[PDB]
């Protein structure tokens, strides 16, 4: 019901034109009608429209020059007047002549000393999926987007500064990155730097952060404006000597390393949600860097780190398979042979030399559990809650498993202090999830780990929507078998002796695991065989084989979109490992400066073999 | 416009629709004026009637599509006249709109096979498209046919 | 047999030409022969052809100008003579010269006061898949389809009205939509509307229905002539202001809503059989509409509807698993332990406070089942039987499951009142079909259920044709096993003690389910090992794995023509939900009019952003102007080239 009111405003506009005698004449080039109406009678021209119009706004918006010039004689003050409220706030008619790319009207408007710094703060101008455009606020910025050069050149020469900011703090430079037409907006970025002839004490216009603190270089990284990102690097690279087909260039490396607090490119690349921004890692001053940070100094710690964790889970299992057990206590098998269990868990007996060893190993799990949680205390206290799940699916979607591994060990640590009975169930989940967590290290050892990328990509999506179609075909047929074997003696055919297990029975048939029931000695009821034949032709001949082909086709739509996932994930492994590990080891990468008298910036060189035979 | 081909109508009709800003079926001085001076320059609003009355066959002050079509008959397309690309376009174009699309070219290649990926089809169209609408003209298609 | 009698009459024609001295001289322009034969002798020129020709017809049909001009002097009246019978009835020679796209004989024929109002009511002119054309009836309509402008124009100047109708009631406009050359016939549609200068007070020619009540606007929607549908949309949109690169028009939205009784577009789209008619839902005023009908007001009533169905089935299963049961009555297991069963179903035992709860829910399932039939009373009584199948396959192919669910509930309501024995056999069918019928809601709840289209699409066709070649290989081999273990004692290997179970036994070996018969303690006969390995090598190594690959290839021929079936099925779900649901909720879509001084028509506006396309608009302006994987992709163009080129 929200945007419904927007249209209802907009139809209400046109009706005012169809009922005002002035404005309908202003909609057309009605020279004679506006001649006799204005100069003769005594009626005001301050008739605001449905969204706060003037006569001059409509004639501008319906691109009509000659009727607007006649209005200038009657209007000394309609030029300064803005539009009123709630969608188009503050927008004077100087804007509309700009958006229509000329009318030879800004000539006449600046002849009438039009203000060049009115700020269009209306609702239909904020950056949002609701509006179809984002042009900023100031009228100098508007001509930048429609790419009209001499209209821009005209606007500087009447004193419009190039350093205004919107509510978002974004400059007129920042608007050009967000535009959809890329190469046709490239020259404006050249031309606007050309009119920065005042070398300012503050910064030369290219270093202004917004309200979220972003230079227009880095903002190109987030939105993935690749062709523009190729162009902005061109100023920074400082070429050295050329030798035939060789060229040893030198890239700048200041605003893309992990040194500062701003995180500067790399954490901002992986924390995007946009898909196209991962394309930036193919570009040549960046692609070279992560190969250096991984093949040196990143790989061997990560392989050494996984080896320590691999001994952790082993030392957990060796203090898992030895538990304090005893014979069954005084209670005999009081249910008639449906109750077979025999040991029940010693109470407070450690008095052996052997359990002295186990108490050491049992503590090794406990201290290791606490270290994990102390890592994840500050993390959820800083990265919100939903923000953490924005981090999650890309390169850390385990990150509750390592938490819940630490959770269950603290559960079973309490469970033996109070020394209660049902202690096997926390021991179960911690044992499986401990081994499942070591698949996190599959990124290394070579590129024989995009399986764990793909097996994430497929356990969500494909298998997830397939289970609901399982979950009801399994539900009727299992409910049907329980009725048809209600009559029978379950001494033969113990599949279906009560309604809970007949579900779990049917789930075993549905994946063709349990053997399929038969007796061959008792006449089983006839409605079984008609029903069960109808089960198999659905279960293991239609539904399950459909799952393979649906698995098959979805595997090669994502072949090319597999290898970019891996090389994306290595960076997220890298930068997190840099961030949580202190220095005095694996130094700030690239060659230092200012010992060579070059500057406090640090650099790296890259050679290449050229072309043009 | 003595004889033409379907494509030559269809593409020029897309031109006439793009050029007619208000969709009234006619072309007036106000309409031709703005879009011409949208493209950088500015005619001094006397060339505009000199543009129309040069070509307005009945002098009604408007340019309807038949007058628009016979103007493009004098600004006739070049000597690219063939027979097989004509036939090749009919087998490709299902609905016969004159513009072979993305999913149509996916469809015809699918019946030949070879399993084109969605990105691989987009690499085909974007290089073949000269003006940049993501759709291939009849004139654009022969330039991929003859030589590279 | 019917096509030969058409063909035999055609060869019967030519013999009449090869025997007549006149018409053979009329097939050629043998003016020397034609002059002497006519003026000298005393023979009439009323020599009828085998399909009832005249000699004047032949010169037009073999396009021969100078012969028929001589015929005008001898024959003043044969222009007025139609053709005779059963294929070309009433076809005058004015038709035939028009079909040859000119002869400049229309000059001469209209100089002989030829009627333009003759009607070709013949057999081979009616719309049919037997014929290859459809030109309509009137000579104005014949000039329409060959696209000859001056031939059309000449006919208006002789009193030819444009409002003729065929036996279908189609105007000349409706003929143009059905012509297969689409954009080359788009131009004629503008040309004829210009000759509606007399605005008649009935309707201005663009509103006239046919005998099945169809506007020419709607008719393109039925046949999927999108380009013509694109063109007729142009006269209905009404543009407002433009703002730089932005544009805000205002679409008409009158004949595309479910307001009137005419049903007006959308029911007529989904009720067709043609595949290419589903394409219209991509076009711009329609795709935008049904999204607004779905995301607002369409989805949330649909999901809230299905959850009531979910509590219905759950309430059925609770009054399914609790049945009145007694222990087995006095009859002991009288067959020798081949008869194990133990309860036999309490007769009239309700006298418990517990079963009154069961009495509650068992009624509710009966109450709801009546309501299902009450919805489906008028549907079967109006929409034929095969007509119901036309509704079925596209978007509603369940629709009998929900009928048969209503049977079996009423069977078990009967079956406990008489209280007969066999009450389990409806309770099976009334249970599995109930849970399967919730898969109707897989369209909704997200786009994570287009499977239910593909699992429809594949359970017919692929699995269906695979079932027979199962059903014979199994039918021999099951019959084979019964012969070889006929001799044996079934106390060991009790698979095959009798024939009808041996088929069911063999059916589990075919799908790799049962264990595979072996004993390893008692020697089984020496024909078993030869037969069984030969069975295994086909059934679970050749035949069954052939199914997966045959299922493999058919997944991605229909990768594209699956996703639009899903988006089509929402629209069909939407309208059916609208029709059987009253108003005073989810109002008539779009924005109402005539408060704004526009009229009773209702509208919606659409904003869109164009592009500039600077490189194309230079060359049109100068027409005004006065005095990567590139090598991979280009190899596919080469693969497009080499496969097409001549070969
Ligand atoms: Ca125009
Ligand atoms: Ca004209
Ligand atoms: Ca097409
Ligand atoms: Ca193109």
């Amino acid at each position: 019901s929200w945007a419904q009111s927007r249209d209802e405003q907009n139809l209400l506009q046109q009706k005012r034109i169809w009922e005002s005698p002035l404005l309908l004449a202003a909609k057309d080039n009605d020279v004679q009608a506006l001649n006799k109406l204005l100069k003769y009678e005594d009626c005001k021209v301050h008739q605001r429209g449905a969204m706060g119009e003037t006569a001059l706004h409509i004639a501008a918006l319906y691109d009509n020059l000659e009727a607007a010039m006649v209005l200038m004689e009657a209007a000394p003050e309609l030029v300064f007047e803005p539009m009123t409220s709630e969608l188009y706030e503050g927008q004077t008619a100087l804007h509309i002549a700009v958006v229509n790319q000329n009318m030879n009207l800004v000539r006449a408007l600046l002849a009438r000393r039009a203000s060049v710094s009115a700020r269009a703060t209306g609702t239909a101008f904020r950056r949002s999926p609701c509006n179809l455009i984002y042009f900023g606020e100031h009228p100098l910025s508007f001509a930048a987007c429609v790419n009209s050069e001499e209209i821009v050149r005209l606007l500087i020469e009447h004193g419009a500064d190039i350093r205004a900011q919107d509510s978002l703090g974004n400059t007129v430079l920042h608007i050009l990155i967000l535009q959809p037409n890329k190469t046709f907006a490239c020259q404006m970025y050249n031309l606007l730097l050309s009119y920065d002839r005042h070398g300012d004490h503050l910064q030369p216009l290219d270093l202004v952060p917004n309200h979220q603190g972003l230079t227009p270089f880095k903002l190109a990284g987030v939105e993935g404006n690749t062709v523009m990102f190729q162009h902005l690097m061109q100023k920074r690279k400082h070429t050295q000597w050329t030798y035939g087909p060789l060229t040893s260039t030198l890239y700048d490396l200041t605003e893309i390393d992990s040194s500062g607090d701003e995180q500067s490119l790399l954490e901002l690349i992986i924390t995007t949600k946009k898909r196209e921004a991962r394309q930036i890692l193919d570009q040549t001053p960046v692609k070279e860097l992560v190969s250096l940070k991984w093949k040196r100094y990143g790989r061997p710690y990560f392989c050494m780190l996984g080896a320590i964790y691999l001994l952790y889970i082993i030392c957990f299992t060796m203090c898992c398979i030895y538990r304090p057990l005893k014979p069954r206590t005084n209670n005999r098998t009081s249910p008639r042979d449906n109750t077979l269990l025999q040991q029940k868990l010693l109470q407070e007996a450690y008095m052996t030399p052997k359990d002295d060893i186990r108490l050491v190993g049992e503590l090794v799990t406990v201290i290791g559990a606490i270290i994990i949680l102390l890592v994840e205390v500050p993390d959820i206290f800083r990265m919100g809650v939903t923000r953490f799940f924005g981090q999650t699916i890309l390169g850390g979607p385990f990150h509750v498993l390592i938490i819940t591994y630490a959770f269950m060990v603290l559960v079973t640590m309490v469970m033996r202090l109070i020394s209660a009975s049902g202690e096997v169930v926390p021991m179960s989940f911690a044992l499986v999830l401990g081994w499942c967590n070591v698949m996190y290290f599959a990124r290394g050892f070579q590129m024989l780990g995009p399986f764990t990328i793909m097996i994430q990509k497929m356990i969500f999506g494909d298998l997830m929507r397939f289970c609901w179609l399982m979950a009801v075909v399994i539900l009727g047929f299992a409910s049907a078998f329980y009725i048809i074997f209600q009559t029978e003696d379950p001494e033969e055919l113990g599949h279906f002796y009560d309604y809970p297990m007949a579900l779990f029975s049917t789930f075993e048939l549905f994946l063709t695991i349990i053997d399929g029931p038969a007796n061959y000695n008792v006449d089983l009821p006839f409605m079984y065989s008609i029903t069960y034949a109808a089960f198999a032709i659905i279960a293991t001949l239609l539904m399950l084989n459909l799952l393979i082909a649906m698995m098959g086709d979805t595997h090669w739509r994502v072949a090319h979109e597999r290898d970019e996932l891996w090389r994306a994930q290595i960076v997220a492994t890298t930068v997190m490992l840099e961030r949580k590990l202190p220095r005095c080891l694996w130094p700030r990468s690239g060659i230092c400066g200012r010992e060579y008298g070059l500057g406090d910036r640090w650099f790296l060189r890259v050679e290449d073999r050229q072309d043009l035979n | 416009a003595d004889q033409l081909t379907e494509e030559q109508i269809a593409e020029f009709k897309e031109a006439f629709s793009l050029f007619d800003k208000d969709g009234d079926g006619t072309i007036t001085t106000k309409e031709l004026g703005t879009v011409m001076r949208s493209l950088g320059q500015n005619p001094t609003e006397a060339e505009l009637q000199d543009m129309i009355n040069e070509v307005d066959a009945d002098g009604n002050g408007t340019i309807d599509f038949p007058e628009f079509l016979t103007m493009m008959a004098r600004k006739m397309k070049d000597t690219d006249s063939e027979e097989e690309i004509r036939e090749a376009f009919r087998v490709f174009d299902k609905d016969g709109n004159g513009y072979i699309s993305a999913a149509e070219l996916r469809h015809v290649m699918t019946n030949l096979g070879e399993k084109l990926t969605d990105e691989e089809v987009d690499e085909m169209i974007r290089e073949a498209d000269i003006d940049g609408d993501g759709q291939v003209n009849y004139e654009e298609f022969v330039q991929m046919m003859t030589a590279k």
